[PDB]
């Protein structure tokens, strides 16, 4: 039982290194830890040298972020749309006065569902690989919302 | 007009692509020169911020990158900070000095013959306003004395 | 924190998006929203 | 296979220390810790 848990833990361990490198092809626990031949034994030695892969891998990837913080307008946002824009406080008035509303494209929305105003903004959209050169890396992720 | 060059390679402000550049050499600083010869021979960059005194409309953010050209072996990642507030800016969404990894540029000797390159992205284009809005450029500087 | 953040590795070029939702507007909210100026999003992303 | 990543730890270990002291010239792992006189055994104890 012990090493059903064990070799469990492994995997999850496994998965943490992947988004932190965002490379899902790395494999460190290849199966064969426990072998018949052994009976069983062994098993944890062989997860042992897995998991030092595992250390190595990351100490040499490792890599320190440029930190940067994006400020969006959302008014500014859904005004300055080329297909499908509007206005986010007339629109937004007229839906709580009337309550029924919808506006815009699917993702870049505002709408008034049920008893609920929802505004909804595309990530992709707001073109934030266009705020630096294509040069300082090309694994941009976000850190913290507020 | 969207070209420029003047100054001496190392101490440098040029508009290269539509990008503008200000070069800084760090042996020309003569740091050396500011405590006496003795107290020490090792003097070495410990943490970098940078001020900008322009006018920013709000909801806009500064985008800049300090960045560090010299031959010296560096850490991955700590040779480069990207500023988006210009107050103090660290580039850190949280600066520490008990750190366990390398702060970016530490380590670098201070009679380094390379040089510190601040780059403003889009400055022709969507930074006009704020860079012609620019006082000027205030680096911070920390280093120890060995 | 040794726990992943929210939106913590959502790459900035995703297809998919944030959505902000208000309950009760019409209802208990229609005071606070229809004074709402607009919506800012400070959203923080790390680059290597 | 454990002797190849243990011995690429000290040396990474060994590269702090030359940053931290900004000497290059010391040397503490000095090869020759596997020797083929005990198959491999007490390289464990010369990396302590």
């Amino acid at each position: 039982q012990f090493f059903d848990l064990t070799q469990s833990f492994c995997l999850m361990a496994q998965e943490a290194l992947r988004r932190e490198l965002t490379d899902n092809g790395v494999t460190f626990i290849r199966g064969g830890a426990w072998n018949g031949t052994t009976a069983g034994l062994m098993a944890g030695e062989t997860l042992l040298l897995n998991l030092a892969e595992m250390e190595k891998v990351w100490l040499e990837r490792d890599e320190r972020a440029l930190e940067v913080t994006r400020t969006v307008s959302l008014a500014q946002f859904y005004q300055a749309l080329s297909s499908d824009n509007f206005n986010l406080t007339e629109k937004l008035t007229q839906f709580l006065r009337e309550g029924k509303g919808n506006v815009g494209a699917s993702g870049n929305e505002l709408k008034l569902s049920n008893r609920q105003i929802e505004a909804s903004v595309r990530l992709s959209d707001l073109k934030i690989f266009s705020d630096y050169p294509e040069s300082l890396g090309n694994t941009r992720q976000l850190k913290q919302v507020s | 007009e969207g070209k420029g060059n003047v100054g001496a390679s190392g101490n440098e402000l040029k508009l290269s692509n539509r990008q503008i550049e200000a070069s800084v050499r760090l042996s020309d600083l003569k740091i050396f020169s500011d405590y006496p010869e003795s107290l020490g021979n090792t003097r070495q960059l410990k943490q970098v911020s940078v001020t900008l005194p322009a006018l920013v409309g709000p909801y806009e953010d500064i985008r800049a990158v300090l960045n560090y050209g010299g031959s010296i072996v560096m850490p991955r990642g700590c040779s480069a900070i990207a500023l988006s507030h210009g107050v103090n800016d660290s580039g850190q969404f949280m600066l520490d000095f008990n750190d366990s990894r390398y702060l970016p540029f530490e380590g670098i000797s201070v009679n380094d013959s390379g040089s510190l390159t601040l780059s403003f992205p889009d400055a022709t284009d969507r930074q006009k306003a704020l860079l012609e809005s620019l006082s000027d450029i205030i680096l911070h500087i920390r280093y120890t004395i060995r």
